[PDB]
């Protein structure tokens, strides 16, 4: 376990390290492409089918 | 203050004929005429116009002519034929206003106490709203101007009347138009909108590239009044504004989802009603 | 100094750069709000002093140089994002 993995037995414990993230969000990255759906909605609805 | 004017569409056309009268010179001859309107309210009305002789040089823009005698008699005729109407101001046809354009106002403030100009444009290379109007005040500055006198922007719009909507929109039949088309004007309106956004930014950087380097007065006008424009600039995608698009756009998505759910069922009625009428008129014919 | 990114400044940098103590920065900033050269707000559970509006000041050559760089970076993005509307709908809007 000390060589295939880490988990070095120091002072009387196997020690874990950081296993987390930041979770960023923009939610206006879709604002280019959600506009592409809305233009497509009025596209097919206005065309003589 | 006046805070808007209302311009009937009989003028914007009774100017352009006078530009078409003397327009054989071609190169440059500014049209100046007399504007007629109503002493209405804080809001003001514009009804009629007529012309006046005017010429002016290229250098030393202080040699210019308004025939007062022509202005007294012809307005005396229009006062004679129309007692409701009186003078409100003047106009000129120049695309950008000139340096001469303040002494013309300083003449005819003795006719109307608030004499208002209207700039029109015979050639709106801008595809946006033409024919904007100004008014002169005094804004004496920290610099020590004895009289800081420059015109102020006043908003404006095209008026309407029941008889003139008949005659104008009859003449609109020479071209095609979609006023009845829903959402076809709307998609153009953001196209006509953002074209106006790009046009004002290409103009402002042309002013800003000159005043940066080489030649322009660097003065305590716009350069910090335009700094306040940068101060607003909302930070759109941040912490709590995300919960304004995901709590309110999906409200308006359900109403669209409702409206599609009925529109499909409505078009499904027209199937069975046609398919019954198709084969049952066939099976009785044969 | 900071370009309105985290302009919710906490009391410590006010109390350092003005070298007044901690318990007087609130009476200091309420004076500037009362005079009216700033329009921010005051928290106390974090003691962060949010900034909204600054009065406009005089600037010089290199401030215009960055401001055109702000303007060009804003001008060419509007035009690109306006193409993406018309490119999406060519013969749809007449």
């Amino acid at each position: 376990y000390a060589k295939k993995r880490g988990w070095v037995l120091g002072p009387n414990n196997y020690y874990s390290f950081a296993s987390q993230q930041q979770k960023p969000e923009d939610t206006t990255i879709p604002s280019t492409e959600l506009a592409k759906q809305v233009i497509e909605y009025a596209r097919q609805l206005e065309m003589i089918v | 203050a006046v805070q808007k004017v209302v311009v009937h569409p009989l003028v914007l056309l009774s100017v352009v004929d006078h530009f078409n009268r003397i327009g054989k010179v071609g190169n440059q001859k500014r049209v100046v005429g007399v504007l007629l309107g109503s002493w209405q309210k804080k809001v003001l009305d514009v009804s009629n116009s007529f012309a006046v002789p005017f010429d002016e040089d290229d250098k030393d823009d202080s040699v210019w002519f308004l025939d007062h005698d022509y202005l007294e008699n012809m307005y005396g005729m229009f006062k004679k034929v129309n007692a409701r109407e009186r003078i409100v101001g003047w106009y000129h046809t120049g695309p950008k206003l000139h340096k001469n354009d303040i002494a013309i106002n300083e003449l005819m403030k003795r006719y109307c106490p608030n004499s208002v100009l209207v700039i029109i444009d015979v050639k709106p290379k801008d595809l946006g709203l033409p024919t904007e109007a100004y008014i002169s005040v005094e804004e004496v500055h920290d610099d020590g101007t004895p009289t800081s006198k420059t015109f102020e922007h006043v908003t404006s719009e095209i008026g309407a009347e029941e008889a003139e909507e008949v005659g104008v929109e009859h003449l609109l039949r020479d071209i095609k138009d979609t006023t009845v088309g829903t959402l076809s004007q709307r998609i153009t309106n953001q196209v006509h909108g953002l074209k106006g956004l790009n046009s004002k930014l290409l103009d402002i950087r042309s002013y800003l590239e000159k005043v940066a380097t080489g030649k322009l007065p660097i003065n305590h006008q716009i350069i910090y009044q335009l700094q306040d424009v940068f101060n607003l600039l909302p930070d759109v995608s941040l912490q709590e504004f995300v919960k304004a698009f995901y709590l309110k756009t999906n409200d308006q998505m359900v109403v669209v989802y409702l409206a599609s759910l009925i529109r499909s069922v409505v078009a499904l009625h027209n199937l069975i009603n046609n398919k019954i009428a198709n084969r049952d008129a066939e099976k009785k014919e044969g | 100094t900071r370009p309105a990114n985290h302009r919710q400044l906490t009391f410590e940098e006010i109390a350092k750069s003005a070298k007044i103590t901690v318990n007087e920065v609130e009476l200091l900033v309420m004076k500037a709000l009362s005079v009216g050269l700033v329009k921010g707000s005051i928290d106390e559970v974090d003691k962060r002093v949010h900034m909204t509006w600054v009065q406009p000041r005089v600037l010089d050559l290199q401030q215009i140089k960055g401001m055109k760089d702000r303007l060009e970076f804003w001008c060419t993005d509007v035009k690109s994002m306006e193409m993406l509307v018309e490119h999406q709908a060519h013969d749809i809007l007449t």
